[PDB]
């Protein structure tokens, strides 16, 4: 118990699993824009990017709700991982 | 009451969304890169993305539909074991189970938190105060929620707590009188 | 090592010296 | 104008002592000591026979920001009393004076600054328990967060980094949850306040949902099963005062905040959900005064102490029972003696010995310091609640109610007698006996100072193990005011 | 040609006092036993030891006490008694 | 009475040399400063929320735009009064900050700008506003021509700015075709059940709220932010955000709009998990700017937000400034100076700072937990009157997401007393020269009113309930 | 009350002029007639406050 749910399970849903958490989750929105010094270009290509998905998305959606949330958790998955 | 879902209509729908998610993910992911690339490399250096996009769509609402039709209802339970679904379609990237059961439990209690609040991202315009009923009641109407009154009768917290640990629906004292 | 519970801790140590445990007593 | 003359004249005095003495720690000692002749004047002409609060202002009104208020329209914050909100405040009190003596020949760096921030979260824990809004008593529940952080940050021993984060976030993190459930019922009726929420009732499916943010925001501040990760490890690098501070008022302030927020306005949505509070209540006695037995280091101990005992505490608070009630105030006013006099043994006086808190060096302490091992050993058979002793009339109490509420968890319950038996006689007779050890040169004996503190910490618990009763005057109101049993 | 100013004279840092003498000759192996021990959690990992322990204290044991205080809610009424009488209410 | 300094100074700036530009600035400064205090009766004009429509259907002059009228001024008199003055008199402090002469000059024809905004009623008036000031931070951006990150900085806003200008005239183009007129209260809660009005108004949106951060589009601006200097950045942090989120909070016209909700999500998650792993200041800064202009999306799917935005703006605004004039003052004791347009980079960088000086770090260690809203502090009533009208409307996942985005966010405020509270090894024994009088008491006051706003909280709520009720 | 409505302010004036002597390395008391230049300054802030929350009550109780 003291080992492996009060120093280890507790934690992992605590100050440790949440450290590990945050510092890929953070890692991945970094490098969102790592290379491509041309900043104009990499900036200029997502801002179509957008106006494009956010377009299809709520085409996605008035047709039915529940078919967005896969999908926006699936783009939370692409951006924090 | 309710109405029981297509679960094959509902996912074959999903199935295409994901499937133009990903197509539109790996278009965006050929073009916000670096090195030799071309239109090939669409699908060969695509890290894998229209499988994630594909899965999750399909196995969310498919163990969604599932679990409100063999539940007959609607709640928030419904968003949790289809977030444990999509948890467990997002935990297979990472070939190791305890990472899998994580993945399984965290985005299913996350995905079960969204769905009780209402699963909504917006508002409700009704049910809510600026649209509500609230403030105390006027006369002896019957106590809407976001509604306070003084003295609520007993013949309803009876009913609402039971008629075990001290409440009873006699007081205690007037319960036990000399006539 | 001898008990159950000796063995279902190396994985965790990595750069204790993992000696064998025996008792003061013996 | 009066007033105002009186503030002029004691900032006028503190810049003088500032100027030619070099520290305050007198002139803290002087203002933290007169803070005793006021409370006890307070104790005198307060009226027993009411229920009613007797000493109220409000501060920061409109009319007057600046002070006192006497007008027919209310907006500002509320200060009161009555018995249960006294009997914390007498707790605290006497306790000021012995953490800022606690420090007094340790310092040696930047004293001016930790003597300070030590009496000013001893104050801000004073009007924590005068507060009678939500809001009141909120901006109080964390004007003690910035000066913990920077009070374990500097000054703490080391590894002080991550415990500094820990006592900013885990407090944080189950105190906005607080802050929701308060904003919530600050929407719906309109007051903020601690008089009249015994009229207003809540439809049952808005007091389900309210008291969840409550409920686990006091699992946090008393840390209950999901939580107490970050109890052991704020003590074990925290300094000698914060910690006394820590486990003797902080941890007593949720048994308090158990008590004004939830109990009187979340009435019908408790009995429904206490046989939730006895499950997280039992698996923080079971769980955590077990995993004490496998601890190398001794300040650790003691703080998986406090944590079983205020486990205890809160299934007699959630009995809906009329002992229960009496039994969690005199653990909280029992356990606030018992427990800073054996933080003052394990870091007080041992760690400035020795300046290593590992247990595995420690043996032998009776034939160099056998004035030290009687203080080890009434103060743990103290701890384990002896009777006699003020613990154990708290510990009975509770399991008592606690039986009341539910047998089958009382009888489960009552275990907990040896469970906190078996650690600190197991710490004891580790510490106490056995041949002077290899690693240690013989220091000093205990000296006057830390034998002043002990002796008030031990009096103090052997009056009210003796009498629970010279408090029964103050909280005879406040055993009924929480009864829901109809 | 950006120098912070010639303006500062600084110095070195103490912390005063005095230099008090050894009173404990520290083990080098207590020391790393107790340092590998307080800092346990950032080298744990999930083996099948440690699920059984925490499939049983996390998952098992809440729900069985769950299912014992929910269940035996408000049976028994030890108040006064008799002979014959109900002991429990349902 | 700005064109009336501007024509004015212009003639001024134009014939005076280059070393009379201090001087200048503080003639400036001196001038709102009295148009503040001999011109501020104007607030009797209202007594219960009355607007007037001037220069014919064309500006709207109510309270919520006299507030941002008189809080855009108090801050340009704490900005000026950073280039009137002098921190210390030594060379590097000449050779560091030196503002170029027509800086000021461009300041003011920002302020015009932005004002224009939230004085505004028609389209035209808020698309030519939007580009007067989209002109000055292009100009105020490019100033500092001999800088490297500053040129490419500007290059970069320039493009991304024309594309957030052609997507608003786009959508004002589009308004336009539906409906023959241009005001917003054409609109008049007929239209809108009776048109789908949805997607013009939210590209309306998008289009303002893209070009200031929302957080798909979060990447752009924190360059911006960190390439120009560090005295440009405090100005072209504060300025477009607050004068264009006022302008979308007085007209609401996205209520409950899902793109809106989605939106804010996205940006209380990626700014507040954005600025966990980053080694610059001036970032870890820029993204407690994202996740605070976060804060503003939620309002802005609000019916009825004044008192929570106007305390959380003045709050923000207060805050904001006082930081930024800390590492400001925290460039002094520190050990390495490179790139003499930006002297501090990394907050690395401000270790030991409490053993330089301890006061420094009691206005650091006030102003850091009034971001994270700790409760006797000005900055805690701020989120908790959001909290308020979050509540109150319905939005209950966007406040358990607020919750764990202000826990995620208190990381990296923290981070910099982590880093200003430890030991150094190089203490300041004695300082010859000591900083500017009146520019440290500009600090001063404005931690007091962070410490201390508490105090006055009660009568801001009655005067408020008078003057917009 | 309008006096204790001064004073206070009048002592968050003290408290600029002293944390502002702070920063700058001085001593507390450096030019001390400041001090009474601030103490002014935010007394009127004071006087500016008081009167307009005056006002405003007194528009209140004219909409009855
Ligand atoms: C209370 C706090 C609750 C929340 C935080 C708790 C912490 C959980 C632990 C996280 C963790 O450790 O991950 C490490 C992991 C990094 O791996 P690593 O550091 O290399 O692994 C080494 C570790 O030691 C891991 O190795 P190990 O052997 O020690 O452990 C194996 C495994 C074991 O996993 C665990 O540690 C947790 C196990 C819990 C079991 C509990 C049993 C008792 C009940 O580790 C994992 O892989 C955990 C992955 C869990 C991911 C959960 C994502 C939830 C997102 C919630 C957002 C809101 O992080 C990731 O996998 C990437 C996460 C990036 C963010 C993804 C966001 C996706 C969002 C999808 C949508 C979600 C719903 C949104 C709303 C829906 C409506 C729109
Ligand atoms: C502090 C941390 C704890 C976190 C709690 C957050 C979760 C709180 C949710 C509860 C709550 C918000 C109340 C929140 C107020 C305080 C919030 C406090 C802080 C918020 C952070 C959302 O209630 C949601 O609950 C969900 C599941 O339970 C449902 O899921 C969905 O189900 C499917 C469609 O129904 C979907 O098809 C499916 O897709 C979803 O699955 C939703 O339908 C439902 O709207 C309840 O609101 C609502 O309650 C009902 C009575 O029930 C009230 O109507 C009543 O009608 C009569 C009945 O007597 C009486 O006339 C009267 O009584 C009253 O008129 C309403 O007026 C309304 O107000
Ligand atoms: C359902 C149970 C189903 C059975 C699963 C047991 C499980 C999950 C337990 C997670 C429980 C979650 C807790 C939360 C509960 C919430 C309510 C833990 O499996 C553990 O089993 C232990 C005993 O077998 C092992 O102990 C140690 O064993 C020796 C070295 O393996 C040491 O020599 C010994 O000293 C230890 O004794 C652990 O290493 C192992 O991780 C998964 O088992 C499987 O995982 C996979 C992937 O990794 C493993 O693949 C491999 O691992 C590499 C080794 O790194 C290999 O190199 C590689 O070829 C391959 O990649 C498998 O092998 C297997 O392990
Ligand atoms: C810069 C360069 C300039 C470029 C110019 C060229 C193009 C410009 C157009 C793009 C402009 C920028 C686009 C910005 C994003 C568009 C914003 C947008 O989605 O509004 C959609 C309109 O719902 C469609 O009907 C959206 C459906 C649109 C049709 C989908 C497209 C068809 C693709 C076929 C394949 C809705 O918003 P919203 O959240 O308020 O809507 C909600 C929601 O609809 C309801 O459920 C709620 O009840 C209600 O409250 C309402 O508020
Ligand atoms: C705007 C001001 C406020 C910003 C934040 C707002 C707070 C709300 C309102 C605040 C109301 C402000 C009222 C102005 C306060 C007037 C005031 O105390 O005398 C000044 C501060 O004078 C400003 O610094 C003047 C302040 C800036 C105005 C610049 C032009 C004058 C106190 O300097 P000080 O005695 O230490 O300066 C001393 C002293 O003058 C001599 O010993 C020496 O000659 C000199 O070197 C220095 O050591
Ligand atoms: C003698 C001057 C010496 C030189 C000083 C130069 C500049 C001083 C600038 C500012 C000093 C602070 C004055 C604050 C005025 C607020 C008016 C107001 O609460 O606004 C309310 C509505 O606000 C709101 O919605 C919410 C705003 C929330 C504010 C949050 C922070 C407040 C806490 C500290 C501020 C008060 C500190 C008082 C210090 C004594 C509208 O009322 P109003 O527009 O009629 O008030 C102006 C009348 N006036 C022009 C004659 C003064
Ligand atoms: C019928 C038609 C069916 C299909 C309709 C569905 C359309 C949905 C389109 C979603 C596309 C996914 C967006 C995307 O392309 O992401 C890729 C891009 C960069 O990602 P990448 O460079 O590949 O990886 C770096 C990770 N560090 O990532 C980006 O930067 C793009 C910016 C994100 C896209 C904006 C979406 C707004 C909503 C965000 C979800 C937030 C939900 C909050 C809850
Ligand atoms: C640490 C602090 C941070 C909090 C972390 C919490 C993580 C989220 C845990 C999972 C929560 C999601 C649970 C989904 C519940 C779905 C649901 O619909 O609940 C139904 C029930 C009320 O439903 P009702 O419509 O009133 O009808 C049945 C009444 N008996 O209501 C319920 O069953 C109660 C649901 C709440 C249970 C508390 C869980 C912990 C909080
Ligand atoms: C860490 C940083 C953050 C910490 C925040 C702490 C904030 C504490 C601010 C406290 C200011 C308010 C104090 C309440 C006033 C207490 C009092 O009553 O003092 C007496 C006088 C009021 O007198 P009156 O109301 O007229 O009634 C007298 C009838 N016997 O009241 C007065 O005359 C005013 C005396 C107080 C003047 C304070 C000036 C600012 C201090 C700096
Ligand atoms: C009632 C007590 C409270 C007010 C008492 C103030 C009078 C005494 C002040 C004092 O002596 O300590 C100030 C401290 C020491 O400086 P000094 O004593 O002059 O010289 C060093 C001699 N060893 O001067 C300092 O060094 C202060 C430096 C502060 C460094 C950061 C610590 C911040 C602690 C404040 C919390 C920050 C936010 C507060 C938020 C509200 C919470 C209440």
């Amino acid at each position: 118990i003291a080992h492996h749910v009060d120093k280890g399970s507790l934690y992992r849903l605590g100050p440790v699993g949440i450290n590990r958490l945050l510092n890929k989750a953070s890692y991945n929105v970094i490098n969102l824009s790592s290379n491509t010094r041309s900043s104009l270009s990499m900036n200029s290509m997502l801002i179509l990017i957008t106006i494009v998905s956010l377009l299809l998305l709520v085409l996605v959606m008035n047709v039915n709700f529940i078919i967005v949330i896969p999908v926006l958790i699936s783009i939370l998955y692409i951006l924090f991982s | 009451h309710f109405h029981p879902y297509n679960t094959l209509g509902l996912a074959t729908q999903s199935a295409m969304v994901g499937l133009g998610a990903g197509v539109v993910a790996a278009a965006a992911r050929n073009s916000l890169a670096t090195g030799p690339r071309n239109i090939l490399t669409t699908f060969s250096k695509s890290g894998g993305v229209v499988t994630i996009f594909t899965g999750a769509s399909i196995a969310y609402v498919f163990t969604y539909c599932s679990a409100a039709n063999l539940r007959e209802r609607k709640d928030g339970w419904n968003h949790m074991w289809a977030g444990a679904a999509t948890g467990a379609v997002l935990g297979a990237r990472t070939k190791l189970v305890p990472a899998f059961i994580g993945w399984t439990v965290l985005c299913g209690a996350a995905c079960g938190l969204f769905g009780w609040t209402g699963a909504r991202f917006n508002a409700d315009r009704k049910a809510s105060l600026e649209q509500s009923p609230k403030g105390f009641v006027q006369e002896d109407a019957h106590q809407t929620f976001w509604e306070v009154v003084h003295r609520r009768p007993l013949s309803l917290t009876v009913e609402q707590l039971g008629e075990g640990r001290g409440i009873n629906a006699v007081p205690i004292a007037t319960a036990t009188e000399a006539p | 090592i001898r008990a159950s519970f000796d063995k279902a801790e190396e994985p965790m140590l990595g750069d204790y010296p993992d000696i064998d445990p025996f008792p003061a007593q013996l | 104008m009066f007033l105002t003359s009186i503030l002029l004249s004691s900032l006028y005095l503190f810049n003088r002592i500032l100027a030619w003495q070099g520290n305050v720690k007198h002139f803290y000692l002087f203002a933290s000591n007169l803070l005793l002749l006021f409370i006890v004047v307070l104790y005198i002409n307060f009226n027993t026979f009411s229920n009613s609060f007797q000493f109220n202002f409000e501060l920061f009104n409109s009319l007057n920001p600046f002070g006192l208020s006497n007008s027919d329209i209310s907006n500002g914050l509320l200060f009161g009393i009555d018995g249960l909100s006294l009997t914390f405040i007498l707790l605290t009190v006497l306790l000021i004076p012995l953490t800022l003596l606690g420090n007094w020949y340790n310092i040696n760096f930047n004293s001016n600054l930790y003597y300070t921030l030590v009496l000013a979260i001893g104050l801000v824990i004073l009007l924590n328990f005068w507060a009678l809004d939500y809001i009141s008593f909120y901006i109080l529940f964390e004007a003690t967060l910035p000066l913990l952080f920077i009070l374990i940050h500097i000054y703490g021993s080391s590894d002080s980094e991550r415990a500094s984060f820990y006592v900013l976030m885990f407090t944080l993190s189950g105190s906005l949850f607080m802050l929701l459930s308060i904003v919530v019922i600050s929407i719906v009726l309109n007051t903020t306040n601690f008089i009249n929420h015994n009229l207003f009732v809540l439809s049952l499916d808005l007091q389900t949902i309210i008291w969840l943010g409550l409920f686990i925001a006091i699992m946090v501040k008393t840390p209950l099963f999901p939580i107490h990760v970050w109890l052991p490890v704020v003590h074990s690098e925290s300094p000698l005062a914060g910690s006394m501070i820590l486990a003797g008022l902080i941890l007593k302030l949720a048994l308090y905040a158990i008590l004004r927020l939830l109990l009187p306005l979340l009435c019908e949505a408790q009995i429904l959900y206490t046989p939730m509070i006895y499950i997280i209540s039992l698996l923080t006695i079971i769980l955590t005064s077990l995993a004490t037995l496998r601890q190398i280091d001794l300040k650790v101990i003691i703080a998986y102490s406090s944590i079983s005992h205020m486990g205890i505490a809160i299934l007699g608070v959630c009995s809906n029972t009329s002992l229960g009630i009496y039994g969690s105030i005199v653990l909280g006013v029992a356990h606030g003696f018992v427990s800073p006099a054996l933080f003052l043994i394990v870091g007080g006086i041992l760690y400035d010995r020795y300046h290593i808190r590992i247990v595995n060096y420690y043996k032998g302490l009776t034939t160099y310091m056998p004035q030290l091992a009687t203080y080890i050993i009434i103060l743990s058979f103290a701890n384990i609640g002896t009777p006699l002793t003020g613990n154990f009339t708290g510990e009975f109490l509770s399991l008592q109610g606690g039986f009341i509420r539910n047998p089958i968890i009382g009888g489960i319950s009552c275990i907990s007698v040896l469970l906190a038996a078996i650690y600190q006689l197991k710490l004891t007779n580790k510490l106490t006996g056995g041949i002077s050890s290899i690693y240690m040169h013989r220091t000093n004996d205990v000296t006057i100072r830390e034998k002043f503190i002990m002796n008030i910490l031990i009096i103090s618990t052997l009056i009210i193990g003796i009498c629970p009763q010279i408090m029964y005057n103050l909280l005879y109101w406040t055993v009924n005011n929480y009864i829901y049993i109809i | 040609e950006l120098k912070p100013s010639s303006a500062i004279q600084r110095g070195p840092l103490n912390k005063g006092g005095w230099d008090a003498p050894h009173a404990l000759h520290n083990d080098g192996a207590i020391d790393r036993y107790a340092h590998w021990r307080t800092f346990y959690q950032e080298r744990f990992k999930y083996t099948r030891a440690t699920g059984k322990s925490t499939l049983i204290f996390l998952v098992a044991f809440p729900a069985l006490i769950g299912y014992v205080a929910y269940q035996s809610e408000g049976l028994f009424e030890f108040a006064g008694k008799r002979r014959g009488e109900s002991v429990t209410t349902r | 009475m700005l064109i009336l300094a501007i024509i004015s100074l212009i003639t001024f700036v134009s014939m005076s040399k280059l070393s009379d530009n201090r001087a200048i600035i503080r003639l400036i400064n001196i001038y709102l400063i009295l148009v503040l205090v001999l011109d501020s009766f104007l607030y009797l004009l209202f007594l219960n929320n009355q607007t007037y429509t001037v220069m014919g259907e064309l500006l709207i002059f109510n309270s919520f735009t006299f507030y941002i009228d008189m809080l855009i001024y108090f801050i340009m008199i704490v900005i000026s009064s950073l280039y009137g003055y002098n921190l210390y008199n030594n060379n590097l402090y000449k050779t560091l900050f030196e503002p170029k002469k027509e800086l000021i000059i461009l300041f003011l024809i920002n302020i015009l700008g932005a004002l224009l905004i939230v004085h505004s009623n028609d389209f035209i008036t808020l698309f030519v506003a939007i580009e007067l000031q989209s002109y000055s931070i292009y100009l105020i951006t490019a100033i500092y021509n001999s800088s490297y990150k500053a040129s490419k900085a500007s290059m970069l806003y320039f493009f991304m700015g024309g594309i957030l200008s052609i997507l608003i005239a786009y959508s004002i183009n589009t308004y336009y075709s539906v409906l023959n007129s241009y005001t917003l209260h054409s609109l008049d809660s007929l239209i809108i059940n009776t048109l789908d009005l949805n997607l013009i108004l939210i590209a309306l949106s998008l289009g303002l709220l893209f070009k200031i951060g929302i957080a798909p589009l979060h990447k752009w601006l924190i360059s911006i932010y960190e390439n120009t200097p560090i005295l440009i950045t405090i100005y072209i942090s504060l300025i477009p955000k607050i004068s264009i989120l006022s302008y979308l909070v007085l007209s609401n016209i996205s209520i409950n709009s899902l793109v809106i909700s989605i939106l804010a999500i996205l940006t209380l998650l990626v700014g507040s998990v954005g600025g966990l792993l980053q080694i610059k200041i001036k970032r870890l800064l820029a993204f407690s700017g994202l996740t605070n202009a976060g804060y503003m999306m939620l309002l802005l799917l609000l019916n009825n937000n004044e008192f929570s935005y106007l305390y959380y703006i003045t709050q923000y605004s207060i805050s904001h400034l006082a930081i930024f004039m800390i590492i400001i003052f925290s460039i002094y004791y520190i050990n390495y100076i490179n790139n003499q347009y930006n002297p501090i980079i990394y907050v690395n960088q401000l270790k030991g700072l409490i053993h330089d000086n301890a006061y420094l770090v009691l206005s650091m260690a006030i102003v850091v937990f009034s971001f994270i809203g700790i409760p006797p502090l000005l900055g805690f009533f701020g989120k908790l009157n959001i909290l308020m009208s979050i509540l109150n409307n319905g939005y209950y996942f966007i406040s358990i997401v607020l919750i764990v985005a202000s826990l995620i966010s208190a990381l990296y405020y923290l981070y910099l007393l982590n880093v200003s509270i430890q030991d150094k090894n190089n203490i300041l024994i004695n300082s010859n020269e000591t900083v500017s009088s009146v520019l440290s008491y500009i600090l001063s006051s404005l931690i007091i009113l962070i410490t201390f706003g508490f105090i006055y909280n009660s009568l801001i709520i009655d005067i408020f309930n008078v003057y917009f009720n | 009350a309008l006096f204790t409505s001064l004073v206070g302010a009048s002592g968050l004036g003290f408290a600029t002029k002293f944390l502002s002597n702070k920063i700058r390395l001085k001593p507390a008391g450096y030019y001390p007639l400041g001090y009474v230049f601030s103490g002014v300054a935010w007394a009127g802030l004071g006087l500016v406050l008081h009167n307009v929350h005056q006002h405003s009550l007194e528009v209140l109780e004219k909409k009855k």
